[PDB]
């Protein structure tokens, strides 16, 4: 790692890992998607 | 962090 572009983190939930873009508040289930990783 | 997002359609 890391396969995430700057600004993104993984977040743990019981239902799975999601992706959070801190600067914009964006959350999604698909790996980003910015980037550049 | 914010809550888990909904599943897309």
């Amino acid at each position: 790692g890391s396969d995430l572009p700057a600004g993104w983190m993984r977040v743990q939930d019981t239902s799975g890992t999601y992706y959070w873009h801190i600067p914009t508040g964006t959350t999604q289930w698909e790996p980003p998607g910015r980037a550049s990783p | 962090p914010p809550p888990p997002p909904p599943l897309p359609p």
